[PDB]
């Protein structure tokens, strides 16, 4: 029976391949070629933010596009004011091995995680006057990679034991567990309407999941090695990914296929981050050759380089109004470009 | 103004706190601990605690002599290894009276030639000498590998072959390989592991003075 | 046993993924440039903004 | 006059020669080839954050002190015509040259700190560095002026006198510092040979002022060759540093080729 | 949260006093502190300010050089030392907490103060008595003598409340925002130098006197206050 099931699986794979092939009539290289090229883009450091004692692993813009959280390897979580280069908060942690951070939409809580397989949730507004830990969520087996709030009482975690989970803060339990991968999990992004989310998982395969139901809906392939970053276009029906083979691609769900392949012949270092712009016209990226590249998302051509770092770039992000951009790298400095 | 002016104080105080933590961050000695021999690891840690007094990650903290020491002792380990680029030395423990020696050698080769470990030194422990001495008293011969001289010899011709077998496989060397045969005298282990790091830091300081 | 259950789960998952209604690529592309041209007068990084109002300048 | 007059304890006659013209040309050209490398070195070690440490502090202070002292020597030596103009410059020159020597001593102390006590210290030591470096010359000049305030001026070129032994308020500290630097260099070479080239042993010779010790043996007429070695090397000190500790260093070149040049 | 003060009493001409304040229930080392005064039947008036880290110290013009402020962190205690007091120093004194970072809400907590007895921008209060009955929507006005807006978009001004027999309580900070522990029926707005607080669906326990402060730059100045009746 097992061999019969394998034959059925092969037939189903052939079905999927044929259905995908039946989709493409117009390639994007024959439509986006006639648009006006953006030309030259270049911007300069306005504010430089110093103070971290070691490498920088994550950052996240606020909901008002003015405050900033940052997580470093020394065990510190700093809250900055990006206008006057002021330090608003400095939070110390219990584990020194940290790999992610998040900023709650309402502005009351932050989150962190790392190699201790625990996700910690902090309260920023208290009557006594100091930042104190509110919840300590546990139950995974490997380390965490990314965490992303939805409301003030629901959080999502992904861990490199092939696992994802949805936690209800106040109760403290797992409302749903998502399984189906084979290797670790590296990155996930949430939708603007906040009903679905996507994750890439270190085996050249990416998945779209729904939270209200609980099943795994869609799968995509195409890469030759593991996946390092994933992000949503600003309408909830696209996403962009970059791998450790020094290649980036764009996926849409209804087309169920890839469209662009942003590549070059002189680049041999993999990706570490991605993020979009407001109108979906600039795709930023961080590499290991010490640069931050600026692609035009519709042509796979080149638009700019934000050079200026003395080591590898780890994280980058965009405000909620489009004015500013922020980057952070292994040299312990974090820069604001406009 | 007149209320965007206490914020400046607050920022300066936070800056002062971080600026006083920098120095203590820079004085610390971080050692990573690897091997397939759990009994040796347990014994060595117990002895280290005795000297100092005079799951996840399990960090142990010590003070050898006015210096702070941290030992970490944690299939896709290459992703895990990103966080260990600020360490000073890797301590590899191997059983000698064993076979699984080829397995240990393969693991050694996989660990050493890594891009992240271009500026870390390696300390090698070859343990369980008493069993090897007893089992060479009634000597059991080697395998088909070219043990050129004195196949059923005393330990003086087997130790050299083993240390030479491990010494190679360092394709990008740039540094020496310290080695040691573990003894039941605790102070010997403490002294050797304190000497290795001292030599490493002298080796780094003579590059700014152009040897 | 376990292998049969795993194979059945894989087959059911593939069957559920096969039944998804799809659409062609020309419509999706047209949607993409529609979105790009819809909000093209409010992105400052792509289209520079006068410095009289910039908070970072 | 020439540069060697700073460190001669006995007046020389020079029966008959043409050595004065050669010495004047050599000293003028050499002390002018400095005072531009010194300035480029001051700006080198001040407006870059990628080089800040204790060593940078000591380098910068040494270059400042040399620049000022050589400037004052170049301008205000031949002023014996006004009995009030100098006899004030005969103290400021004292101060700044002795400051240069104290900084050169601190260099050897740093060599020890990095080569024997290999580990770091939990508390910084900038305060003590500044205190010693800019306070030893102050105390020495104050006490020396209190002891004998009249000898601050001569008849030919207005520097310290010789009829009284008061010139030995400068030579003594120089000799002692030179000896201690010799000790420290020996220790450095010992631990550089045992625990394991020429460029390093030449770059250390510029900072520790071990070439200033020649002029002490310039005694009589038949030794003039040594008087040459003093003027050719010492007056060129500021050039050597700018070559050994600005150009031949990877960190400085990398930090300067990426921002000043692009 | 608790601030408890001590030191009041009766004194003769000359003399001196040392008033103390003890704080319990919160983090003292991250807050700035104010001493504020009140005449027996008149409005409030600001006295002195000591900030976090024991740096900036500000005094008032009418007692400057006679009073002194101090703080002790490990024991969580404030002191004010007063010397050479005349007959116009009779009043009641209160201790106030504040913190200044982005988004912060100063003047949130107040103490209970002590009695002491002995043998610049200008704001104006329109009236002193306004009678109303429950269910009536009311509005109360204050005036000033300069723009309180700033080039950073702020607008510094405060409305506080004081019921019949208690200590004050923050109603509206920075002329537009609302504090914690207060109902949602309060609001307030105005133009440059002329403004009004709006109270809707008026019920009981709103009787008392209302106060309007400014905080554009030291010194800090008060008004008279409007007293309501029911």
């Amino acid at each position: 029976e097992l061999d019969q099931l394998r034959q059925e699986a092969e037939q189903l794979k052939n079905q999927i391949r044929d259905a995908r092939k039946a989709c493409a009539d117009a390639t994007l290289s024959q439509i986006t070629n006639n648009i006006d090229p953006v030309g030259r883009i270049q911007m300069r450091t306005r504010r430089t933010l110093r103070g971290h004692l070691a490498k920088i692993y994550a950052m996240h813009w606020g909901t008002d596009s003015r405050l900033l959280v940052s997580a470093s390897q020394d065990g510190k979580l700093i809250i900055w004011d990006s206008y006057t280069t002021n330090k608003v908060h400095a939070i110390p942690l219990r584990s020194s091995w940290v790999m992610t951070c998040a900023y709650a939409p309402s502005g009351n809580y932050v989150a962190c995680g790392g190699l201790d397989n625990i996700c910690s949730i902090y309260n920023l507004k208290t009557r006594e006057g100091n930042v104190r830990v509110s919840r300590e969520l546990a139950g995974h087996t490997g380390y965490l990679s990314c965490c992303r709030f939805l409301d003030d009482n629901q959080i999502v975690t992904s861990s490199g034991d092939t696992t994802c989970a949805l936690w209800d803060i106040e109760t403290g339990q797992q409302t749903t567990t998502f399984t189906g991968h084979t290797g670790d999990v590296m990155s996930l992004s949430l939708a603007p309407d906040t009903r679905l989310f996507v994750s890439g998982a270190c085996d050249a395969s990416a998945k779209l999941w729904d939270v209200r139901e609980g099943m795994c809906r869609q799968t995509f392939t195409g890469h030759e090695s593991d996946i390092n970053a994933i992000c949503f276009f600003p309408n909830g029906n696209a996403f962009a990914t970059g791998s450790d083979d020094a290649t980036c691609r764009l996926f849409d769900l209804r087309a169920d296929q890839e469209l662009m392949t942003y590549s070059h012949d002189n680049i041999i270092c993999g990706i570490t981050s991605v993020s979009f712009s407001k109108s979906g016209r600039l795709l930023l990226a961080g590499y290991d050759d010490f640069n931050c590249n600026v692609w035009d998302a519709l042509k796979a051509d080149r638009a700019g380089v934000l050079a200026g770092h003395d080591n590898r770039v780890s994280c980058l992000g965009v405000t909620d109004d489009g004015m500013a951009v922020a980057t952070g790298s292994w040299d312990s400095f974090l820069k604001i470009w406009n | 103004s007149a209320e965007d002016k206490a914020a400046v104080e607050r920022s300066k105080m936070i800056d002062a706190l971080l600026a006083r933590e920098r120095r203590a961050v820079r004085r610390l000695v971080k050692i990573l601990l690897l091997g397939a021999d759990n009994s040796g690891k347990s014994t060595f840690l117990k002895q280290m605690r005795i000297i100092h007094v005079n799951k996840g990650i399990v960090e142990h903290d010590f003070v050898i002599k006015k210096i702070p020491f941290k030992m970490v002792d944690v299939s896709q380990r290459q992703k895990w290894f990103q966080c260990f680029d600020g360490i000073t030395s890797i301590l590899f423990m191997v059983d000698s009276s064993d076979n699984r020696l080829v397995e240990s050698m393969n693991d050694f080769e996989t660990i050493v030639n890594n891009k992240l470990f271009f500026n870390v030194s390696i300390i090698l422990f070859l343990n369980k000498m008493d069993l090897l001495v007893e089992k060479v008293k009634t000597v059991s011969i080697k395998k088909h590998f070219p043990d050129f001289r004195g196949d059923p010899h005393r330990l003086e011709d087997v130790q050299r072959y083993l240390v030479q077998c491990f010494d190679r496989k360092r394709r990008n060397r740039s540094k020496p390989l310290f080695h040691h045969f573990t003894t039941s005298i605790d102070t010997e282990n403490a002294r050797f592991i304190f000497h290795a790091v001292k030599d490493t830091i002298l080796q780094e300081n003579l590059k700014d003075i152009m040897l | 046993t376990a292998s049969i259950a795993q194979a059945r789960k894989l087959v059911e998952q593939l069957k559920m993924e096969a039944n998804i209604d799809r659409i062609k690529v020309s419509k999706a592309a047209a949607d993409l440039m529609a979105y790009c041209e819809a909000h093209a007068k409010e992105d400052p990084l792509l289209t520079p903004v006068p410095a009289s109002e910039n908070p970072f300048r | 006059t020439n540069f060697a007059v700073l460190m001669a304890h006995v007046e020389v006659k020079h029966s008959d020669a043409v050595h004065d013209l050669l010495l004047d040309v050599i000293t003028w050209v050499g002390i002018l080839l400095s005072l531009v490398c010194l300035l480029i070195c001051i700006f080198t070690f001040c407006f870059f954050r990628g080089l800040q440490s204790d060593r940078n502090t000591i380098h910068k202070n040494l270059c400042i002190s040399l620049f000022v002292a050589e400037l004052l020597f170049l301008i205000g030596i031949n002023r014996t015509d006004q009995p009030i103009a100098c006899a004030v410059f005969a103290a400021l020159l004292h101060f700044f040259f002795l400051a240069a020597f104290t900084w050169m001593f601190l260099e050897g102390v740093q060599l020890y700190i990095m080569l024997v006590e290999v580990f770091e210290s939990e508390h910084s030591r900038r305060k003590y560095f500044y205190l010693v470096g800019y306070g030893m010359p102050a105390l020495i000049v104050a006490v020396s002026a209190a002891v004998d305030y009249r000898s601050y001026g001569t008849d030919k070129v207005c520097w310290l006198r010789l009829d009284t032994y008061f010139i030995w308020s400068f030579i003594g500290p120089a000799t002692l510092i030179i000896m201690l630097n010799v000790i420290f260099l020996g220790i450095a070479l010992y631990k550089m040979f045992h625990h394991t080239w020429v460029i390093g042993a030449i770059a250390l010779l510029c900072l520790l002022g071990l070439t200033w010790a020649f002029g002490l043996m310039y005694i009589n007429e038949s030794t003039v060759i040594m008087a040459y070695l003093f003027t050719i090397f010492n007056s060129l000190q500021g050039m050597f540093i700018f070559i050994f500790h600005c150009v031949l260093q990877k960190k400085v070149r990398k930090e300067y080729g990426k921002c000043l040049r692009t | 949260v608790q601030l408890v003060e001590s030191g009041g009493g009766l004194v003769q001409p000359g003399g001196s006093r040392k008033l103390s304040c003890s704080a319990s229930g919160f983090a003292f080392s991250s807050f700035g502190m104010h001493w504020v005064r009140q005449a027996p039947e008149k409005g409030l008036e600001w006295v002195a300010y000591i900030s976090s880290g024991s740096g900036t110290i500000y005094y008032a013009d009418t007692v400057k050089g006679r009073f002194t402020i101090s703080r002790d962190d490990p024991k969580n205690t404030l002191f004010l030392q007063m010397t050479s007091l005349r007959s116009e120093d009779t009043a009641m004194y209160y201790c106030v907490r504040s913190i200044y970072y982005y988004g912060s809400s100063p003047f949130d907590f107040w103490g209970q103060g002590t009695t002491l007895t002995v043998s610049d921008i200008v704001m104006t209060q329109a009236t002193s008595s306004v009678p109303v009955t429950p269910g009536e929507s009311v509005s109360i006005s204050c005036r000033s003598s300069k723009s309180l807006l700033h080039s950073n978009g702020n607008t510094y001004l405060y409305w506080f409340l004081q019921r019949p027999g208690q200590s004050p309580q923050l109603l509206i900070y920075r002329m537009s925002n609302l504090a914690s522990g207060v109902p949602d029926r309060f609001s307030g707005s105005g133009s440059g130098t002329a403004f009004t607080l709006t109270i809707s669906r008026l019920e009981a326990e709103d009787v008392g006197v209302y106060y309007c402060m400014q905080h554009l730059e030291y010194p800090l100045t008060f008004g008279a206050g409007t007293k309501l009746e029911l």
